[PDB]
RNA sequence: CAGGCUAAUUUGCGCAAGAGUGUACAAAAUGAGUGCGCGGUUUGGCACCUCGAUGUCGGCUUGACUAAUCCUCAUGGAUGCAGAAACUAUGUAGGGUACGACUGUUCGUCGAUUAAAAAGUUACAUGAGCUGGGUUAAAUACGUCGUGAGACAGUAUGGUUUCUAUCUUCUAGAGGGAAUUAGAAUAUAAUAAGGAUUAACCUUUGUACGAAAGGAACAUGGGGUACUAUUGUUAU
RNA sequence: AUAAGGAGAGCAUGGAAUAUUGUUGUACGACUGUUUAAUUAA
């Protein structure tokens, strides 16, 4: 095998010939079984691309100081809808910002040409639960897409930290400072056992290396403020990345979807 | 004997409370101290109304205290008894005690003078229930709302004499009143 | 932030003047205002506590700055505490000094019933 | 000129209770909505400092009860923690201030 | 219940049954007794 | 010295049988002297084998695995399970099992917390990763033995701890590539490999149970001095 | 024994060096010295 329990050649396409309508058991794997075991968690509605603008506090009447991060929506449009009959899952492609036509390539210039949308800066897909989550292509999403008090998840790329050691990367304790230590203060110490442990370093061993600059998701962050004119969506807590980086905001998977009235008002 | 007069201006929960702790709990002596005239608000709330009661025995106090917390819980007030051990908080203390005896072999049983399972004072702090706006001069945001704080101190006869918290807060009262007159003048 | 080997002041009329912290009870993080600790009496004041007696105490004052929920940050000039028994009942009967405002939210009504000042 | 300067003595009245805290301003951090001020006072015999957010709603009001004779030659007055320059207790200026209000009012 | 390597009937009401045998395992021999629940025994370890 | 063979012995266990204890009643618990066994931890035997050792081991760093379970989860038995606690046994190794004092050390001993402060294998797991508590010296003093040189599993103080990583493994990041196949831009699924993984407290109508003293299981809630939910407080 | 104990415009009469943990009590050797150049200075 190469990946998992399957020995099937990667160039063979037998999916259409093993159909449940012919009396075969519904497979436990595949796009169909992957969507069925994620139906509850999958967000009902699409998300928005926002730009991290900074951190502050939301001072509330009577005495509440709530640390919060500001995320700005900069011309968030709907670019494409990914259906299940065409792609294998439900999702909405969202665009953010703009880019100069010269910098956009011809393959992408003809892609926006077939939609009536100006070239965007970035693109991202947000998985929706069913066909009711697909929106018309070319509609702008404003901060009012969310409501105050709605918990969301913010996905952003964490700050880069280059080649990290063992202390900063894996929280290693290090070694002593002055009681006879010899050139080994911030080093990782032992890397394994001896002949009884395989006479090798074991896969997955924690070692120095690059840290940061990866996607990180912060779940269950309420929405404290929603200002359309400013274009901002203030969320509680911290968010991954630097100021000026694009992040993905969507409803929380571990929390119930917003009421039926809200999901319909926003669509209305 | 009679009941402690209710200071004019107390909340509507002050009259049933005094009746409850007297006619249903069985406190020997009850004295309600009006300490709502202290210039610097004490470290219990704006205006305290310490109610002092005497229990027959530590066991009676522990039951009466827990009986009062459940009586106030049926009205919305969420009181926190400072000295009332919980159901499982007592298990762990008993487990460790009995566990150590098993290992040692009953060599510390007569030496467990202080265990943390018995107390002769319980302070049921009801908190500041009724909040209202004051009247101040600020040209500032608003007025610093104040509210009456209720505190029920139930202890035994032996423990009510050692502490002597009745003469502590009484002395504090008159002191804060004399100092107040200095500012005004008369 | 009170740890092991830390020396604190006793502000109650228990007969202790200078105690040393021996254990942070119930937590791994260092004791802050309103936290329970186990101390060892190191000095006295000219049923009192004799030097060397191990008792439980509560931190009331910390030199480390403590941030309240509203953004107020309080700092004291020294670390103080009041001796208590394992039950939670003040050994002393009167507090002479100012205690932090974090004793109100951690249910220390007994310490706050000795008429201590607050900051 | 009329604003409160570092080195002056202020008095912060708290929303919940009205408990006033008086002290000499040692620092002013201007950080947008989180602007804060540091007040030092000796309560009892203990020196207690306090950072206060001026734009929070838990501070009912701030008043200047005593101004500094000469402007301080420093932005921060952290040297007032040393016994040499420690102003000590501020109760004197608080008592003298309340009297003025009562007599006038 | 008592897991013995030698299970025996201890009264007239004790019955020998093989339970928990399914398409994935062989099961164990049990001594089930409705009169006295102290006679409950099993043969084999999971 | 480690590895290898053996398993007398063990501070490693299981099963079978049942003298006996259990007011009664073998198997709730307990189990004499024994029998049949597993296993490779302690003290040994052997000697295939010259090599990092005589406390063969301690601490640090970093693990991986085992399950014969100290804590947390499910559960059978208990004239000796009323409740609570505790006992015995069956499932189960996901995550934890801390801190300090005195002891050269692990052996250990104690202090105070804690839900608990359980074990073992990996060449003391790991010194081309650290330490030197050790592993060996020459100096000196004392003690014991010897006619003496000396010896001692003695005692005390002191006493140079090398290496720029070739290969495999490993952690990261790259050059080229073969792709249903002319090659690209952008967004991407099935699937794969890993990560996260603690516990406590209040809340039962102080209820069930109990003569009383005592005192549960089940379940909900404890995100808000923002929204919202909820409980109170005053005004209409 | 320099015992100890009392003391020498702005935050500071301001850098460097002087400048080092202090005190007390034990064991051994009276003391200053000498010793295995290059692991043992006692
Ligand atoms: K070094
Ligand atoms: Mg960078
Ligand atoms: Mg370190
Ligand atoms: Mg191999
Ligand atoms: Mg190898
Ligand atoms: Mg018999
Ligand atoms: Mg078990
Ligand atoms: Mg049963
Ligand atoms: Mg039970
Ligand atoms: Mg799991
Ligand atoms: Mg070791
Ligand atoms: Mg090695
Ligand atoms: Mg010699
Ligand atoms: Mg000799
Ligand atoms: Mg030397
Ligand atoms: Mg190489
Ligand atoms: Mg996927
Ligand atoms: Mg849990
Ligand atoms: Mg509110
Ligand atoms: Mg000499
Ligand atoms: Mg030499
Ligand atoms: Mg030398
Ligand atoms: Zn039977």
């Amino acid at each position: 095998v190469k990946y998992g329990w399957s020995t099937l050649p990667k160039r063979s396409r037998p999916t259409r010939f093993n159909q449940v309508t012919q009396g075969l058991p519904a497979p436990t794997s595949g796009p169909a079984a992957a969507l069925k075991r994620r139906e509850k968690t999958t967000p009902l509605r699409t998300g928005v691309l926002a730009v991290k603008k900074g951190m502050t506090v939301f001072m509330g009447r009577t005495g509440a100081r709530i640390p919060c991060t500001v995320l700005q929506l900069d011309r968030v449009q709907v670019v494409a809808n990914k259906t299940r009959a065409k792609n294998g899952y439900w999702a909405v492609q969202v665009g953010l910002g703009e880019r100069r036509a010269e910098n956009v390539g011809a393959p992408q210039l003809g892609y926006y040409e077939a939609k009536g949308i100006p070239p965007k800066q970035t693109l991202a897909e947000f998985k929706v639960r069913n066909q009711d989550g697909l929106l018309p292509v070319g509609v702008q999403l404003f901060p009012d897409w969310f409501h105050v008090g709605q918990v969301v998840d913010v996905r952003g790329i964490t700050r880069g930290m280059g080649f990290a050691g063992g202390m900063k990367r894996h929280g290693f304790a290090g070694q002593e400072a002055s009681h006879g230590n010899s050139l080994n203060h911030r080093t990782i110490g032992s890397v394994g056992g001896s002949q009884g442990s395989g006479s090798r370093v074991l896969p997955g061993k924690k070692m120095p290396g690059r840290m940061g600059a990866q996607q990180h998701t912060v779940q269950n962050l309420p929405i404290l403020m929603v200002d359309n004119e400013l274009g901002i969506v203030v969320v509680k807590g911290a968010v991954a990345g630097h100021k000026g980086a694009v992040v993905k905001v969507q409803d929380a998977v571990k929390k119930a979807p917003p009421p039926e009235e809200f999901v319909e008002a926003t669509k209305q | 004997p009679p009941l402690p007069d209710i200071p004019e201006g107390s909340p509507k929960l002050m009259e049933p409370l005094v009746k409850f702790v007297s006619d249903e709990l069985g406190m020997d002596d009850l004295k309600l101290l009006d300490l709502r005239e202290i210039d610097p608000p004490p470290a219990l709330g704006p205006e305290v109304l310490m109610l002092f009661g005497t229990a027959r025995s530590e066991r009676h106090l522990h039951v009466s205290a827990d009986r009062l917390v459940r009586w106030l819980r049926n009205r919305g007030v969420t009181a926190k008894a400072d000295g009332l051990l919980g159901r499982n908080e007592l298990k762990t203390k008993l487990r460790r005690k009995a566990r150590k005896a098993k290992l040692l072999g009953t060599t510390g049983l007569p030496s467990g003078a202080d265990d943390g399972i018995t107390t002769g004072w319980i302070c049921v702090n009801l908190g500041t229930l009724g909040w209202s706006d004051m009247e101040m001069e600020f040209k500032g945001f608003g007025v610093p709302q104040s509210g009456t704080t209720l505190v029920v101190q139930l202890m035994t006869e032996t423990r009510r004499e050692e502490l002597a918290l009745e003469k502590l807060w009484s002395g504090i009262l008159r002191r804060s009143l004399e100092r107040q007159d200095k500012i005004a003048g008369k | 932030m009170i740890q092991l080997k830390t020396m604190l002041n006793c502000i109650d009329n228990s007969g202790a003047a200078l105690v040393e912290c021996a254990m942070v009870v119930g937590q791994k993080r260092h004791a802050s205002i309103g936290d329970r600790i186990v101390v060892v009496v190191q000095k006295q004041r000219g049923t009192k506590v004799k030097r060397g007696d191990i008792r439980h105490a509560v931190v009331v004052r910390t030199k480390q700055k403590v941030q309240r929920r509203d953004g107020s940050v309080v700092r004291f000039d020294d670390n103080a505490c009041v001796l208590i028994n394992k039950a939670g009942d003040p050994i002393g009967s009167r507090i002479n000094g100012v205690v932090g405002q974090e004793l109100r939210k951690k249910k220390w009504s007994k310490i706050l019933s000795m008429a201590p000042m607050q900051a | 000129r009329h604003a409160a300067r570092v080195g002056d003595v202020l008095m912060v009245t708290h929303r919940r209770g009205g408990e006033p805290f008086a002290g000499v301003c040692l620092a002013i951090r201007r950080s947008g909505i989180d602007t804060a001020i540091l007040l030092r006072n000796h309560l009892g015999k203990v020196g207690v400092e306090m950072w206060y957010k001026i734009y929070n709603k838990n501070v009912a009001g701030i008043e200047i009860i005593k101004r500094r004779a000469k402007r301080a030659r420093r932005a921060k007055l952290m040297y007032m923690r040393q016994p040499k320059h420690d102003m000590g207790s501020v109760e004197q200026y608080v008592f003298a201030w309340k009297k003025m209000r009562k007599v006038l009012s | 219940m008592k897991v013995h390597s030698a299970i025996k009937k201890r009264c007239e009401h004790c019955k020998v049954v093989r339970r928990k045998a399914n398409k994935r395992q062989n099961g164990y021999l049990y001594i089930i007794c409705p009169a006295n629940p102290r006679h409950k025994q099993r043969q084999g370890y999971r």
